[PDB]
């Protein structure tokens, strides 16, 4: 791509610098998860 | 263009009943992912003058 | 399962390998006697009927 030019590069993979680098958003933020004792059971 | 990839969405876990112990779903379904992309590219501002 | 033995306040595996070990013997057993042969040892009851 980028054709503009006599001399271009082939697919445009070898454009692109492809990163390795990943997101999570805010994330409901997990209130009630631990916020309670336990009770180590042993049975049912 | 610059790939960075986006992790997936959060995925539930299945809550086995007392009947399905020592079964094949004891262990739940399967929480599969898939990371996806998201591209950054550019665009030209310019300008000319003559003196 | 491996819910089973936590939902016991006994072991339950000792019993699970002698009651296994003995289903075993119980089983050369009844067949030993009357065993239709089949693919089953054949017994000293049908041995005798062949007979």
């Amino acid at each position: 791509v980028n054709q503009s030019s006599s001399v271009e590069v082939s697919s445009e993979s070898y454009e692109t610098i492809f990163s390795q680098r990943i997101i999570r958003d805010l994330q409901k933020e997990l209130v009630v998860g631990a916020l309670f004792e336990e009770l180590p059971m042993s049975s049912k | 263009i610059l790939t960075m990839l986006v992790e997936p969405d959060a995925g539930k876990a299945t809550w086995v009943a007392a009947s399905t112990y020592g079964t094949d779903t004891t262990t739940g379904e399967e929480v599969k992912g898939a990371l996806k992309e998201i591209h950054f590219s550019t665009y030209k501002l310019a300008a000319k003058s003559f003196i | 399962t491996d819910e089973t033995e936590e939902d016991a306040i006994f072991s339950l595996l000792p019993l699970l390998r002698k009651r296994l070990i003995e289903a075993h013997a119980v089983s050369i057993e009844e067949a030993f006697m009357t065993g239709d042969g089949s693919g089953k040892p054949k017994g000293l009851l049908t041995l005798a009927s062949e007979d």
